[PDB]
């Protein structure tokens, strides 16, 4: 198996520098000709940068756009692609993430993506609330609980259920910025009914930029 | 640089149906167009290399074909896990590009959302705010309407709605909306009530709670 991990991401200032990671296993890893590759609403998945093998120098390439500015690199022993930015500007904002290219072809293994978030304001972790169930959320046989996920910076937050023993039903919607500068979100779960009072629900929030893990308990 | 060209961005189909999505490229790239399908907060994944190579552990259903500026990606009847964003990208020429991306929608009968009310936790309102969220769960099509009253007068500003992306495996929607107050405002009236219409419901949907029982 194949799998790339990225790691790294987070808030820093316009003009500011910021090095993401990424470890590979499952295949030759001096081989390879690895790549970082970001995504944003705006301009869609965008190539970045990709360094080659050491056996034809290891050599590095750029997007118009970060050349000059990011500096690709590799570490064979480890396993390990490196991207460091600097001078960055808020047009980087973006999921950005490592992938294999396979000797200028197909990107043919992707990670799971790291979030970079360009921008002058601070870091602010959030408050978590129970949404509790009652009858008011109980429509037949079937209830709903959740949880509320209040007032952070930036983007973004993980929220699993019972440690990721729980994800049918599952619902993380997409966060909303405030008029504060704040992202607030909340993720649901439907549940039977019967389940209230005897299974324990708990959602996992966590939010990496502020180093919040926390867990709630969501009760009746 | 070779511009890809993915039109429509937006496709719709029923269940069951065959489905093509388009990509153009502004220049001759020969065979050299590869596919991928991003899935809600997934990563892309490589379906289709060198316009119509298929790779291992792909559905029999996905195929493509063209070559020169032309290209199309099939799917062979479509099933509700296939709801993604399609992507495709050249490696004809450096630097390698990708289109923008074509969304598949996949239809589904009209399902009524199940509605819940949730008061501001005990928790919240000790630091002075009082969130009160209502949800319209598993519904299609997206289209909605969600009013706050309280105490029966319409509540605007101060609320705001978010939505989720189709789910593949039922192809519904889900919304959230919140109303946040301060604990002032909020203390001061007894009756919150969320109203929801949407096609699926014969008449408009209420739920609510009295503050404090």
């Amino acid at each position: 198996e194949v799998k790339l991990e990225e790691s790294g991401g987070g808030l820093v200032q316009p003009g500011g520098s910021m090095k993401l990671s990424c470890v590979a296993s499952g295949f030759i890893f001096s081989n390879h000709w690895m790549n970082w590759v970001r995504q944003s609403p705006e301009k869609g998945l965008e190539w970045v940068a990709e360094i080659r093998s050491k056996s034809i120098n290891s050599a590095t390439h750029y997007a118009e756009s970060v050349k000059g500015r990011f500096t690709i690199s590799r570490d064979d022993s480890k396993s390990a692609v490196y991207l460091q930015m600097t001078d960055l500007r808020t047009e980087d904002t973006g999921v950005y993430y490592c992938s294999r290219n396979y000797y200028g072809s197909t990107y043919d293994y992707w990670g799971q993506g790291t979030t970079l978030t360009v921008s002058s304001a601070s870091t602010k972790g959030p408050s978590v609330f129970p949404l509790a169930p009652s009858s008011k959320s109980t429509s037949g046989g079937t209830a709903a609980l959740g949880c509320l996920v209040k007032d952070y910076f930036p983007e973004p937050v993980t929220v699993s259920w019972n440690s990721g023993a729980l994800t049918s039903g599952v619902h993380t919607f997409p966060a909303v910025l405030q008029s504060s500068g704040l992202y607030s979100l909340s993720s649901v779960v439907t549940v039977p009914s019967s389940s209230l009072g005897t299974q324990t629900y708990i959602c996992n929030v966590n939010h990496k930029p502020s180093n919040t893990k926390v867990d709630k308990k969501v009760e009746p | 640089d070779i511009l890809l060209t993915q039109s429509p961005a937006i496709l719709s189909v029923s269940p069951g149906e065959r489905v093509s999505f388009s990509c153009r490229a502004s220049q001759f790239v020969g065979s050299s167009i590869h596919w991928y399908q991003q899935r809600t907060n997934g990563s892309p994944r490589l379906l289709i290399k060198y316009a119509s190579e298929s790779m291992s552990g792909i559905p029999s259903r996905f195929s493509g074909s063209g070559s020169g500026t032309d290209f199309t990606l099939s799917i062979n009847t479509v099933e509700s896990e296939d709801i993604a964003d399609y992507y495709c990208q050249q490696s004809h020429s450096w630097p390698f590009t990708f289109g923008s991306g074509t969304n598949l929608e996949v239809k589904r009968t009209v399902a009524a959302p199940s509605v819940f009310i949730f008061p501001p936790s005990d928790e919240q309102l000790k630091s002075g705010t009082a969130s009160v969220v209502c949800l319209l769960n598993n519904f299609y099509p997206r289209e909605a309407k969600v009013q706050w009253k309280v105490d029966n007068a319409l509540q605007s500003g101060n609320s705001q709605e978010s939505v989720t992306e189709q789910d593949s495996k039922d192809s519904t929607y889900s919304l959230s909306s919140t109303l946040t107050l301060s604990k002032a405002d909020y203390e001061k009236h007894k009756v919150y009530a969320c109203e929801v219409t949407h096609q699926g419901l014969s008449s408009p949907v209420t739920k609510s709670f009295n503050r404090g029982e």
